[PDB]
RNA sequence: GUGAGGGGAGUGAAAUAGAUCCUGAAACCGCAUGCAUACAAGCAGUGGGAGCACCUUCGUGGUGUGACUGCGUACCUUUUG
RNA sequence: GAACCCACUGUCGUUGAAAAGCCAGGGGAUGACUUGUGGAUAGGGGUGAAAGGCUAAUCAAGCCUGGUGAUAGCUGGUUCU
RNA sequence: CAGGUCGAGUAGACCAAGGCGCUUGAGAGAACUCUGCUGAAGGAACUAGGCAAAAUGGUACCGUAACUUCGGGAGAAGGUA
RNA sequence: UAAGUUCCGACCUGCACGAAUGGCAUAAUGAUGGCGGCGCUGUCUCCAGCAGAGGCUCAGUGAAAUCGAAAUCGCUGUGAA
RNA sequence: GUACUCUGGGGAUAACAGGCUGAUACCGCCCAAGAGUUCAUAUCGACGGCGGUGUUUGGCACCUCGAUGUCGGCUCAUCUCAUCCUGGGGCUGAAGCAGGUCCCAAGGGUAUGGCUGUUCGCCAUUUAAAGAGGUACGCGAGCUGGGUUUAGAACGUCGUGAGACAGUUCGGUCCCUAUCUACCGUGGGCGCUGGAAAUUUGAGAGGAUCUGCUCCUAGUACGAGAGGACCAGAGUGGACGAACCUCUGGUGUACCGGUUGUGACGCCAGUCGCAUCGCCGGGUAGCUAUGUUCGGAAGGGAUAACCGCUGAAAGCAUCUAAGCGGGAAGCCUACCUCAAGAUAAGAUUUCCCUAGGACUUUAUGUCCUCUAAAGAGCCGUUCGAGACUAGGACGUUGAUAGGUUGGAUGUGGAAGCAUAGUGAUAUGUGAAGCUGACCAAUACUAAUUGCUCGUGAGGCUUGACU
């Protein structure tokens, strides 16, 4: 049984699964839009939006949590430059998630990744 | 909780330091015995020159347990070990002193001896 | 707060108003309601608080002290009316919430420093 | 008997005067509408059907909505029948309202509800199984039924064998339990012990059939 | 453990008669009027009247 | 897909002689049509037998199917069996 | 006590990753030690700190080809009316 | 042949130079199987058998019995920092 | 040991010990056989939770041993029993 | 001689299990010398006689040698009654408490350890009791492999020897991914006299069925005393089962903190990767027992042994032949769960569909045209539901999931900056910072535009009412 339970495992172990998803996290934040697997991109939610909600206010405390989180300079530039600002007057939802199909290698199920207000 | 094959300090000045738990009474494949159960045992150490001896089998009732008991506010009471009180055919105390607290579980008619000789009643 | 607000409004009916502030690492007497036939008495419980759950109604604390040469421990039931009274007799300083390491200590080692305003 | 329905809110604690600690379950209770009542003439039995909760016109469907036109009372969330006899049945029309109130303090109840779910389980989770030896050479056998039968005589496995299967999600009704509280302004019941189901599950509470 | 007598053609197209495929849903888009599986973006980037890619 | 493969066109007496290409059997595997088949227990047939579909020399006829029913435990070998 | 050489216990594996292994522990580890290259001993023979061990995944008498279509009071099979 | 930090070390952990991510993936997070981590109270009651697990584990100093072929036993046991 | 067909010591009517197919002992040594104790523990009372790998579902590739033919139920009886 | 072994054969022929039989084995009955102060039959019962069962030791050689492959333990069972406990009775050399013997009764229940490979047995300590048997001496395509029975080696003994054993001892590979039947769960299809959404009756099926101790009646009845009740009430336990997570705990590798080694982020500071989650201390939800609560209560009907009432055959007697009763943990009910595939397919409430042509096979007839209902499903957000399914909620007329805000909880004094110290560090700012799964609000994001299935008033005969 799993009730009530929060979290995935996407056949991973935890610090890999943990790893993985920063990397999502950071190249969402580099290019805006991107491609992945359903399942990722709807946990990735998760991971990232709460990085947009802590980059709204810019103390270097939250900078360090930032880099502590990301691990990427540029990241946390950009979060405390252009993407908090962009987002201070909006309650979360930072993210869309749309469904993209199958993958031909794989027949794996397929979703878009993209800010709220891109372009 | 105490089981075949536990051991038991001595409460009392009966002469015993340490006995072995070897049955449980009081019905068809019980199990545990706590505060206030009757218990069999054997002695496994004993005081020179005293009355009990190592390798009597006697009785005994358990005082004090680690596993501790349960009270009806919903509190739990534990000790830092299990202790046990030795006990003739007649199933009473034969000691004329009580070492360390004992609880309230022994106020009935048979265990009033110990109940009175205890430092503590908690 | 993580009941449903029926759930929490029963419990909150029955909440003692009158418990004084107190941490682990304290000394503290307990007030205990004896009851044998129909003789009332209250019985003392002294020792160091070594465990404390903030529930609301589901709130306890435990609490160790030394007897006859005989660690005890009991957990009291914070709201519960069998508690009459606490009172704390010293303030302890400590590192952590939980001080299970004192089970494992006696006489001296198991002493608690004094928090000094 | 006439009883109740209701749903479980959770669980807690009352503190009595003398000290004691008695746990609760607590059970919202939207008052019951009666939607239709069956007769021996009609239906050939005694009943009682009631409503209770709500649910949005999207989703009460046309014959449904008519069928509670018809008694003048709102859609409610669940329809349940109670069997009842020709005294129970006094007072009762269609229209009316059964409240906490049919309850008192002290009386012994008996409590209805569908078990939490724990899929596919077992012999030593389900049945009590015991399992084999950790160590000493066992193999691959630890958890594993056993035998199952005899030999070529029967040459078969009987029926009712004990075996792995779905555990869980089931009605269960638990007799004799005491009520503890009949809360009127809040529309509560807070009665002693377990109840079966999880929080937010249905309940049906009647009066014990131990009398 | 293995069978003692051969599975006839009979039971194992009655054993099969349980795997024929299904239908995806398919839907018009009401954007751009091409056929697209429903609640997915179309292959050319296009769901609920907003373009993907420039 | 400048692939494989095929449909036309053309050659040839013949291309279902088109390249591992004369003839093209059986096991085995598809598609189409007709009848039967989801309340009934077994070597699957046999002796009866209603209904349906097509054909027809219109029937006391032909082809296909076969509701219901009596009887009925494969073959070879080795054996007293 | 590492490399190196072994193979005492256990789980796994047993249509294996493997026709003898993996993993966790284990023994020797300056010696009667381990190892490369090239040689000698050939079948009632060789070699053996000796288990009938080893002698090309084969050993109470290796493999190959001949005698040879050995013999079998035994088992099986033996085809149209 | 074989570097750095600790290290007695070619043991070990993480790194350099230099190489790789082992030629099916994506989900789900039932019974059961394998491999691990933790576990109330009890502590060999298990079992053919403490099998398997758990446990001990370094450096310096102190201290160390019977027996003895006078070499050992011995890192006996145990203790302090 | 609470309880000991094993173990240790002793007894001598040795079914059927006995002195280089050596007798009786023996410090050290042995992955050697038997018995006991401390510590320790999921070995067990009695199992619980969690992590990884399978199992399950989807996409691709794609085995095995077996096999007279099958429209392949229970019971009691019968009968190469 | 071969246990270092090999080939051709046999169920023509042995060892295991099955079969026939029942000498033997176990159980029962008949007669009755006698024993029992007298008194065969309270309890025993010689010499003899008659049966039953199919557990033992055996007899036979019918099945299997082109294989039916195991002594004990473990796990899981199912049946019998010749009943171990609990229940109901008759007799007694039955005062009471106890006991002996026989009858009825199979609902439930019916030990843990020491020794040994043991089954068995002896022993220790319990229990209401630790029953006797069948099921391939149940169960090894479910586990083990200690004993027996391969190959190594040794002792006693036998033999000249190779070797061998009414013997002993140390060591010594347990394969198979389940087609069919069976069983445990979970779906798809069709049927059920037009279709649909709900609520239901109960033919029937399964589950459950145990019991100790103390008090009271009452130190009463009984008994010279010692002892000590029936019947009838109260309380409190053992084992077993279910549900649950408020309490007590375990776990809690996406929560918090301490700390070692090493590498990196330019450096300090602050952090991160790896070392079993590196190690260590805590811990939210969920799951869970050792934790919590509940259950086997009470009552009807027919009976078993047994006890009768009235009553003749048979002027008496007699429970029986006519007629009328009592009587058990046993049977049927009663309690819980399932249940109309109950093809005999049941009942109730509500909802939906009422259009035109042609023709011949004049029929619930075949082609056209027009219609597409009530609902169901696909899809999506998902769940305390789940292998896949199924089931529950929701899809903008929206709190279904994520996020956001607040709260709660856990860990515990963040970073930065100031002070005090040579410094390790300590204190203040401040119970701060961070906080998976929890509670409550909130359309910010995603549940879009949609499609498919399901029709058009439901044959005929008879009867009763219109
Ligand atoms: N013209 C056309 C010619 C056609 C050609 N013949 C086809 C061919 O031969 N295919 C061979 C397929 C093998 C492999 N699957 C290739 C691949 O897929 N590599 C994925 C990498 C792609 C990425 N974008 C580049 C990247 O990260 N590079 C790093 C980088 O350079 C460097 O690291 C640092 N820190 O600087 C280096 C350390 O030395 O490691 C490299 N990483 C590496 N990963 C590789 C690995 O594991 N093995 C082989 C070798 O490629 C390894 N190096
Ligand atoms: N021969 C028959 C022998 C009867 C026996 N001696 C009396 C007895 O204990 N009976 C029941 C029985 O044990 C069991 O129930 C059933 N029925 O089997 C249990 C749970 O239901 O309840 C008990 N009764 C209880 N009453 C008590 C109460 O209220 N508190 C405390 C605790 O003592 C409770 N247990």
């Amino acid at each position: 049984m799993r009730h009530r339970n929060s979290g995935v495992k996407l056949g991973r172990t935890s610090s890999h699964r943990k790893a993985m998803f920063e990397n999502l996290a950071n190249s969402l934040f580099e290019h805006e839009l991107i491609k992945t697997t359903l399942p990722k991109a709807k946990e990735l939610r998760r991971v990232a939006e709460p990085l947009i909600t802590l980059a709204k206010n810019d103390t270097v405390a939250n900078r360090r949590l930032a880099f502590a989180r990301t691990r990427n300079a540029a990241t946390v530039g950009k979060l405390f430059t252009v993407l908090g600002p962009r987002y201070k007057e909006r309650n979360g939802g930072y993210l869309r998630v749309l469904k993209a199909g199958f993958r031909a290698g794989d027949a794996a199920p397929m979703a878009y990744v993209e800010l709220v207000d891109r372009e | 909780m105490i089981q075949t094959e536990t051991m038991l300090d001595v409460a009392d000045n009966s002469g015993a330091r340490r006995v072995q738990c070897i049955k449980v009474l009081g019905g068809s494949h019980r199990r545990y015995a706590s505060v206030g159960d009757i218990i069999k045992v054997t002695v496994k150490e004993a005081i020179p020159r005293a009355r009990v001896k190592k390798g009597d089998v006697m009785n005994a009732v358990v005082v004090r347990t680690k596993f501790g008991i349960r009270r009806p506010d919903g509190s739990v009471i534990r000790f830092d070990d299990n202790a046990a009180v030795i006990l003739n055919n007649n199933k009473a105390p034969i000691a004329t002193r009580i070492f360390g607290p004992v609880t309230r579980e022994l106020r009935t008619e048979q265990f009033m001896k110990i109940i009175s000789l205890a430092p503590e009643v908690l | 707060s993580g009941k449903h607000p029926l759930v929490q409004a029963i419990e909150n009916s029955q909440l003692k108003t009158d418990l004084p502030e107190f941490a682990p690492g304290d000394t503290v007497v307990v007030q205990v309601k004896v009851k044998e036939g129909d003789r009332e008495r209250l019985q003392a419980f002294e020792g160091v608080v070594i465990a404390k759950k903030n529930r609301g109604l589901n709130s306890a604390f435990t609490v160790r002290k030394i007897s006859s040469g005989v660690g005890v421990e009991r957990v009291f039931q914070t709201h519960s009316p069998v508690v009459a009274k606490i009172e704390v007799k010293r303030r302890g300083d400590v590192r952590r919430a939980k001080l299970y390491y004192l089970r494992d200590l006696s006489g001296k080692a198991a002493r608690i420093r004094e928090k000094l305003p | 008997a006439i009883g109740l329905v209701g749903r479980k809110c959770g669980m807690t604690r009352i503190f009595t005067d003398a000290g004691v600690s008695v746990p609760v379950t607590v059970i919202e209770v939207d008052p019951n509408r009666i939607t239709q009542i069956k007769t021996l003439e009609t239906d050939g039995y005694q009943a009682v059907q009631v409503t209770t909760g709500e649910r949005r016109e999207s989703r009460v469907t046309n014959a449904q909505k008519g069928h509670f036109a018809k008694a003048g009372v709102a859609a409610g969330r669940l329809v349940k029948e109670f069997r009842v006899t020709e005294a129970e049945l006094e007072g009762r029309e269609v229209g009316g309202t059964i409240g906490v109130d049919l309850f008192t303090v002290g009386q012994i109840v008996d409590v209805t509800g569908q078990s939490k779910g724990k899929g596919f389980q077992g012999g030593v989770k389900r049945w009590n199984f015991r399992t084999q030896d950790a160590t000493h050479g066992n193999s691959v056998s630890h958890r594993v039924l056993g035998s199952t039968g005899q030999n070529q005589t029967p040459g078969r496995v009987f029926k009712g064998k004990k075996m792995a299967g779905h555990l869980g999600d089931e009605r269960v009704t638990v007799q004799g339990l005491e009520i503890v509280s009949v809360d009127t302004e809040r529309s509560v019941l807070v009665v002693k012990g377990a109840i079966p189901g999880a929080t937010g599950g249905d309940v049906i509470v009647r009066p014990t059939i131990k009398a | 453990a293995v069978q003692q007598n051969r599975k006839s053609r009979s039971r194992r197209d009655m054993r099969r008669s349980h795997d024929a495929l299904t239908e995806n849903a398919l839907t018009v888009d009401q954007a751009t009027g091409e056929t697209h599986r429903r609640h997915h973006v179309t292959k050319d980037g296009f769901y609920r009247g907003r373009q993907l890619f420039a």
